[PDB]
């Protein structure tokens, strides 16, 4: 599935993901673009920040969904 | 160059909110001087545009997008490094991360063999501490010695911290190859937990505090990621010029 992580500037990558995925593996795909540690990355799905233990199926995250990768202290 | 003044120069580019934007973009590929703030804002509008306006974007993604950033660590380690590495070309920090990296270990055997006239930075990724960060190393002809540039969300053993709060006095304050080597290298295994507490802290925490320190939240066993390169101190100082620029320019 074809998703999209889009961060606070507009910026967007297009990432490949399973539904069995972690969103921590989400994460370590966001790392190769972005260098940013999975550590640090905020994903959120719109509304809520994803846990990095659930599934990309546990958040039924769809094709063409974008996910926004926040880069701030909270 | 005064190199106290060019820290100083970071936290006033910080503090501005068209200097932030500037800071604080995510291209990678492009020249940190290429960037524009009309584009920058442009990409915003649209980005906000998407998701049916600011009031939505704010409910939906929780922050303000036009509000001035406080990098986490991966964000202004990259962005610091960019603004000392470029001179003619562009310095991707993600794919130099990748292609350059040496370990903890390597970059201790080498730190004694570089040059002295010559002013080098280690773009840190620790693995064991889930942080990025750089270390300065200009000339010093008295004794070479480092500078800690970071900032941290605070999701891992270290509580959150501002880049320009890290700046002010805690950047500045130089560190040993010693302790460096001491940090990064195989050698930080060897520490008890108070050792590794008081390290971690001296180098890394704000108020130089042990109980700021989780020491649970660091990965055992793991090690650190280093991409170590030259620059010219020219390039630091006249990149920060230009974005200082665009400011009184604008
Ligand atoms: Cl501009």
């Amino acid at each position: 599935m074809l998703i999209k992580v889009k961060t606070l500037t507009g910026k967007e990558i297009e990432i490949d993901i399973e539904p069995t995925d972690k969103v921590e593996r989400i994460k370590e795909r966001v790392e190769e673009k972005e260098g940013i540690p999975p550590q640090q990355q905020r994903l959120i799905y719109s509304g809520k920040q994803m846990n990095d233990e659930k599934t990309a199926a546990d958040y039924k995250i769809l094709g063409g969904s974008v996910l926004h990768l926040v880069l701030a202290l909270r | 160059i005064n190199t106290i003044k060019l820290i100083d120069d970071i936290i006033a580019l910080h503090n501005d909110p068209k200097g932030n934007k500037l800071l604080w973009n995510d291209n990678w590929q492009d020249k940190i001087i290429n960037r524009d703030l009309a584009n920058i804002f442009e990409k915003i509008d649209e980005s906000v545009s998407e998701l049916g306006g600011l009031e939505m974007y704010q409910e939906m993604v929780g922050v303000n997008p036009y509000d001035p950033t406080e990098p986490v660590s991966g964000l202004s380690a990259q962005n610091i490094f960019k603004l000392m590495t470029e001179g003619e070309h562009a310095v991707d920090p993600v794919e130099m991360a990748q292609t350059g990296k040496i370990d903890g270990n390597e970059f201790a055997e080498s730190v004694d063999q570089l040059s002295s006239a010559k002013n080098y930075v280690a773009l840190v990724n620790d693995r064991r501490l889930g942080h990025m960060f750089l270390i300065d190393i200009p000339s010093n002809d008295q004794e070479t010695v480092g500078y800690i540039y970071q900032s941290d969300l605070g999701q891992g053993a270290l509580p959150p911290l501002k880049i320009a709060d890290w700046l002010n006095s805690r950047g500045k304050d130089a560190v040993s190859l010693n302790k460096l080597k001491k940090l990064l290298s195989r050698e930080f295994n060897l520490l008890s937990d108070d050792e590794k507490r008081a390290l971690i802290s001296e180098t890394l925490d704000i108020h130089k505090d042990v109980s700021n320190v989780e020491l649970d939240r660091i990965k055992r066993d793991r090690g650190v990621d280093i991409y170590l390169t030259e620059y010219d101190v020219n390039n630091f100082y006249e990149n920060i010029e230009t974005l200082k620029s665009k400011l009184s320019n604008y």
